[PDB]
DNA sequence: GGATTACACCCAAGACACCAGGCACGAGACAGAAAAAAACAACGAAAACGGCCACCACCC
RNA sequence: GGUGUCUUGGGUG
DNA sequence: GGGTGGTGGCCGTTTTCGTTGTTTTTTTCTGTCTCGTGCCTC
């Protein structure tokens, strides 16, 4: 159990929008903004 | 003991039985009282019929030949008691 | 009164032990306000406008808590709901164009909204 | 009390008609601030009415005028852009049953 | 011996009713034979999972073992509300 | 599933009993026969295996059953 | 953790009685079983033994009588023999 | 269903704890004994219950 | 000498 | 006709109370389990 959540913590630090499953939220409710999502899209840092 | 458990038959006796019969190191509290309570249950089926059939036979005493009728006329008494000679119980007609 | 009525629970062994409340009627009433003081008064859209407060009405439901064992609650207070100007539970629905003159309210607003902080 | 109170409070104060914690999943922009730039821009918001589409697919066919809407909304008041045709404003004999 | 439980049982079940001597010999047999039964099954279970104490719990899975179909769920109720009783 | 105890495997099972001829009527008295049996020992080991708080039936309960049921089986307490 | 059988022992006596011949591990286990039932047959009647006497001590006398009891004829005298043999030399 | 539905730009108004059950301290519940008044077995008696006898009715 | 972050809604081109 | 299924009186014998010898269950204080409570997170 404990190096699971390990493993999803150490997932969701990285990349945040894994298919099928929750995903790592904040304390007011909003998602995490993970590396990938720094790095992705129109406002991410490559077109950004 | 047996007044607080609602039995009749001793837990305290039972309790000791159980920690001088070489059955584990330890004795449980509730052991005793659960065990007493089998045997009274069973005693008291097998006195209801016997005693039915002593009324039946119109004495007021019960004899071994009741116990055997009881017993054998029983489904489950026949099967727990399968292995048991009862002396002087003769068998059913 | 959708859902009317709440019940726990417990058997073992043996009392059956049932703890059961009833909602009741709702009350409504006009918009107060109350202060650090605790001193209160009646509140209007002028003054909540100013002061950053919430136009709202205290709602109280009546809860009446039963219990019954077969061997085999006050006007609580809810919540505060904001009211829309203009409407029948509004301060502003009575009082004629001069006392709402005399209130600061613009005769030719027409109310339809409310007053959230 | 201060169940009810914050969440009526919190889904008229910011729009998302739902649970705080669940602000996403939940319809947003259901409350506004009122528009008192001038008086009739106050009447017509009074009056909005929105169809909760979404921008994200290119069907025209909600986004149009249609013959039934003679006499319930208005035929020309719409935004441009990404609005238009999902936002209507009510002619002026129109009503709402109870 | 048990006999003065098992008469106080029969006073019970039947107020009238009394035993013959040879009969009783028969019931302390009885009750001698299923207290062995009970115990050894009891023993075992305990045994076989390691654990140093007999508690109820063994007690009611070895009656589970030993008695058929209505003696076992009978017996297994009175015990449970034995224990039960006592306890409170 | 009773029935995936086909006739030819209680002809085999009777051959080693030494059976040279079977009337019709026995593979299906021997299936009863055979239910009861299994109903028998599967019944106290799931009971061993509840009493240990196990999901998995061992094959040292099924033993102890067979033990306690007079049929004591050589070749599994490994 | 440690796991134990009476393999190596059934081993060595195999190889006394046989040494060109080997066994099976199915037959071993076989053996085991059968070590082990003994076992618990004889100190179960010597626990009897005992409690019967009112002795709070089981002895090489309670397993003399259990072996008497549970094993047949000559092979209870056989069994006998080895037992009071192996006592009598153990204690010299 | 990982994406994503043009670019730049302007201000309205909102969260800034979601939450229980993580780790350690202090208050209930349980196990350990024994002398003394209470329970079990023992000494003796009682009419009451069971087998026998005087006397009795029925069938293949 | 150092004037913070994200979403919702309404517009301009 | 030879048993077996009934009626009523008399004799054996007997297991439960009156009462006690012998054995016995546990309350309070102390040392372990177990839960309530406080700080912090294409």
């Amino acid at each position: 159990e404990v190096e699971q959540l390990l493993q999803f913590h150490v997932a969701t630090y990285m990349d945040n929008d894994i298919a099928g499953q929750p995903q790592a939220l904040q304390k007011s409710g909003r998602p995490v903004k993970a590396i990938r999502a720094r790095l992705k899209g129109k406002e991410g840092r490559l077109r950004g | 003991r047996s007044s607080r458990a609602g039995l009749q038959f001793p837990v305290g006796r039972v309790h000791r039985l159980l920690r001088k019969g070489n059955y584990s190191e330890r004795v449980g509290a509730g052991a005793p009282v659960y065990l007493a309570a089998v045997l009274e249950y069973l005693t008291a089926e097998i006195l209801e019929l016997a005693g039915n059939a002593a009324r039946d036979n119109k004495k007021t005493r019960i004899i071994p030949r009741h116990l055997q009728l009881a017993i054998r006329n029983d489904e489950e008494l026949n099967k727990l008691l399968g292995r048991v000679t009862i002396a002087q119980g003769g068998v059913l007609p | 009164w959708e859902e009317p009525r709440l019940i726990l629970d417990q058997p073992a062994q043996n009392i059956n032990k049932r703890y059961e409340i009833r909602f009741g009627k709702i009350y409504l009433s006009r918009p107060t306000m109350t202060e650090a003081d605790g001193t209160t008064h009646a509140m209007f859209p002028q003054e909540a406008r100013l002061r950053n407060l919430t136009y709202s009405s205290p709602v109280y439901l009546d809860m009446e808590k039963s219990m019954f064992t077969s061997i085999d609650g006050n006007k609580v207070h809810i919540g505060k709901v904001p009211i829309m100007l203009r409407s029948k539970f509004c301060s502003l629905r009575t009082l004629d164009e001069v006392d709402l003159y005399k209130m600061k309210e613009c005769p030719y607003d027409m109310g339809g909204y409310f007053v959230i902080n | 009390s201060t169940t009810i109170t914050s969440g009526l409070k919190y889904s008229l104060a910011t729009g998302n008609w739902g649970e705080q914690k669940k602000a996403m999943s939940s319809r947003a922009g259901v409350s506004q601030v009122l528009n008192r730039y001038t008086y009739s821009s106050t009447l017509s918001h009074l009056r909005r009415t929105n169809t909760p589409i979404g921008r994200d697919g290119k069907l025209a066919k909600p986004r149009q005028l249609h013959n039934t809407h003679w006499g319930l909304v208005c035929p020309a008041e719409t935004p441009e852009g990404q609005a238009c045709g999902l936002v209507k404003n009510l002619s002026l004999l129109s009503g709402i049953s109870i | 011996s048990y006999s003065i439980y098992v008469y106080k049982v029969l006073k019970q079940v039947h107020p009238d009713t009394g035993i013959s001597s040879k009969a009783m010999g028969i019931m302390n047999s009885f009750v001698n034979d299923i207290f062995e039964r009970i115990a050894g099954e009891a023993s075992r279970l305990a045994h076989y999972n390691k654990r140093s104490t007999i508690t109820s719990r063994e007690i009611q899975t070895a009656v589970r073992l030993l008695l058929p179909g209505e003696l076992a769920k009978h017996a297994v109720s009175e015990g449970t509300k034995a224990v039960t009783k006592y306890t409170s | 599933n009773i029935q995936g105890i086909t006739k030819p495997a209680i002809r085999r099972l009777a051959r080693r009993g030494g059976v040279k001829r079977i009337s019709g009527l026995i593979y299906e008295e021997t299936r009863g026969v055979l239910k009861v049996f299994l109903e028998n020992v599967i019944r106290d080991a799931v009971t061993y295996t509840e009493h240990a708080k196990r999901k998995t039936v061992t094959a040292m309960d099924v033993v102890y059953a067979l033990k306690r049921q007079g049929r004591t089986l050589y070749g599994f307490g490994g």
